[PDB]
């Protein structure tokens, strides 16, 4: 329980850490960003085109 | 308010300090 | 049902603590003798001495951490904001423990964005802790213990209250996104690219 010691290994530890952190975090912006572009594309093209894609994914399943 | 507890801490600072003596 | 001063969280402190783990912290011998007529210098004083690791609560027993009991005293005190802060800054400086309770606790009683705010740079804090679950006593770290308090519905056997999400907070534009000590992703991997090959030759 010694903070300190090995100081470089710890570093590396915590940059590991970190990353995971921002990579997780990125992960979901980008996520999120990409879902509301698509379906705001969805919304615009037009107000058939997006009957179609409904009715489309309504028969998939149904 | 937090003053004593900023004197109540570097009693124990100093303690550690002599205990590590 | 009346309710004593409420936090700014806006939660009156019993409610957000279980009936069981609170009861079960009263009961234990621990909180009797050591939890009476305690002043924050006395909290702190407590905490350097009796605490070795952090959890709610360890074994089959279902004892309550010292941990626990002293944040369950912490919250009946219902410390202001600045002393807490001094509190976990210079303690912190100078221990690990008092900024995991001080950390606990702040998320337990203050709104999103403070908590957010403060803890966040607390990230960067790499120091080990101990933590005593469950089952067995898993090794842990500061930072992953704050990551823990923002994303995690439930820590140290307390229920956390449902956070306002951040990014929401980021489209409303209260806020600024966090920046982490390192840049974004994709210079840290140009640069440490560019470092191990220079480094190689």
């Amino acid at each position: 329980t010694t903070d300190d010691v090995d100081p470089e290994a710890e570093y590396a530890a915590w940059k590991l850490r970190e990353l995971r952190r921002l990579r997780r975090e990125r992960d979901a912006i980008e996520a999120r960003e990409r879902e509301l572009a698509e379906l705001e594309r969805r919304r615009n093209l037009t107000e058939e085109e997006r009957r179609a894609e409904d009715e489309a994914h309504l028969a998939k399943q149904k | 308010t937090a003053e004593e507890v900023h004197a109540r801490i570097e009693f124990l600072w100093q303690r550690e300090q002599e205990k590590k003596k | 049902g009346s309710s004593g001063p409420l936090a700014p969280n806006g939660l009156n402190p019993a409610t957000i603590m279980e009936k069981a783990v609170r009861e079960r912290i009263v009961e234990s011998y621990f909180w009797k003798e050591q939890c009476f007529g305690v002043n924050e210098a006395d909290i702190v004083d407590r905490v350097v001495e009796h605490v070795r690791f952090v959890g709610g609560v360890t074994g089959v027993t279902q004892k309550p951490s010292p941990f626990l009991c002293l944040a369950f005293k912490l919250l009946q005190l219902a410390p202001g904001d600045d002393i807490l802060k001094e509190y976990l800054y210079f303690g912190g400086e100078k221990f690990k423990y008092l900024r995991a309770l001080a950390a606990f606790y702040i998320r337990l009683t203050r709104p999103d964005k403070e908590v957010y705010t403060l803890l966040e740079p607390f990230l960067e804090d790499r120091r080990k802790l101990r933590r005593k679950g469950k089952n067995g006593t898993s090794l842990t770290y500061m930072d992953e213990f704050i990551d823990d308090l923002l994303t995690k519905d439930r820590v140290c056997s307390t229920s956390l209250w449902k956070m306002r999400r951040r990014d929401i907070l980021e489209d409303l534009d209260l806020l600024e996104p966090r920046v982490s000590p390192l840049g974004s992703l994709e210079d840290i991997l140009e640069e440490e690219e560019q470092a191990a090959k220079n480094e190689d030759g």
